[PDB]
């Protein structure tokens, strides 16, 4: 569903 | 019809365009006016776009508001109910007019169902209130929901006392407080910070213990 | 990068 | 000196594979053994497969334990890192005689490097010990790491005290501790669950304070 990586915090998320 | 009659009366200010979630897979935007002649849904258009997308327009609907007063809505189709990104929404007057213009993120317009399963229990060997409770049924990303305990009740003490809870979590133990009390308590749901963001539910069926 | 859905606790990601 | 030569006189357990991520884009694995006349790196063959991605090789180094017993280890490339899914692991004598098999996950073996910057403090207006720190230098993720605090006292006072501070927490307040003694604490983090796992850090540099 979305497209994600490490943040510095939490997941950056983004929709696929 | 106490409760129900004190709405009917307990008026609030301008009119806005409102929207919010329920669980992460769907959106519905509502504004409500003055029942006027005629006027349905056909005499307006919900725009919307997902930021980069072709604009759209929903099936504005129409529904008598408790008070009298109309409500006109439109239910985007899940399909479009992404959240981490910009949804523009334009609501129109035929005529040309504008009558709203908002910008939000699916993902900070959260309002869930209250939580179920509200058991309380008397920590018998130490002596309290252990507290445990269900996160809004049917609802996803369960460890991201924060609590609100509300304890009171014991004649006289208007004791609405209230405690935030971490999220995921469902058991808090009042350990320390009364003996011989009558006590209800009750919670609400919450998505928490900083991915997402919205509104505090309603709170969930109340549990009385008597110390 | 990962490919995440809601999960009924958390994420649920896999690498791209 | 005390801790190494404690080290040094400690227990052992059979050989055993052993691998863990830093930040979360690499992975470190190696395994211990006695010095040997005439074998090195080049002895055993170190293969890996990252799940549907062909089989491949990490070459293998050789570095003195202290104890006088020789490491293998071998440093995984950065393509290689990713975090949900099926690493196998091989390490085989160079004439096909086996050796080691283990299978892991990345995110399942965190070993994180100890906090930074802790700082103790007297909240003047209440009487308590505020400490404060930083998370691991360089790695992401900060809000999913939980910490652990020791508090280690004075001369023939010490019973063990340690306190558990919830993820994404960088401080914390102790009230209730003895006048005029002398505290010394430090932190040490991991990456907490469900999603990841692993380790317990190293712990941070100290303070003290007189209470």
């Amino acid at each position: 569903t979305y497209s994600c990586h490490f943040g510095p915090l939490t997941w950056v998320c983004k929709p696929q | 019809k106490f409760e129900s009659k004190a709405a009917l009366l307990a008026a609030r200010g301008p009119e806005e365009l409102l929207c919010f979630t329920e669980r992460l897979e769907d959106l519905v935007c509502f504004w409500e006016e003055a029942a006027s002649a005629g006027v349905g849904p056909g005499n307006y258009s919900f725009s919307y776009q997902l930021e980069d997308e072709p604009w759209k327009l929903c099936r504005l609907h129409q529904a008598p508001t408790a008070r009298g007063a109309v409500r006109f809505w439109c239910s985007l189709p899940t399909a479009d109910t992404s959240s981490f990104v910009p949804l523009e929404l334009r609501v129109t007057a035929a005529s040309g007019a504008p009558r709203y213009h908002r910008v939000i993120h699916i993902n900070e317009v959260v309002l869930l169902d209250a939580p179920v399963g509200l058991v309380a229990r008397l920590a018998d060997e130490s002596g309290h209130v252990v507290l445990r409770w269900l996160p809004p049924p049917e609802t996803p990303m369960t460890s991201h929901i924060r609590y609100e305990v509300d304890v009171s009740a014991g004649n006289g003490a208007g004791s609405v006392q209230r405690v935030e809870i971490l999220e995921g979590r469902t058991e808090c133990v009042l350990s320390n407080l009364r003996g011989r009390t009558r006590y209800t308590f009750a919670v609400r749901a919450r998505m928490a910070e900083p991915s997402f963001g919205g509104f505090w539910s309603a709170w969930s069926e109340p549990v009385s213990l008597l110390t």
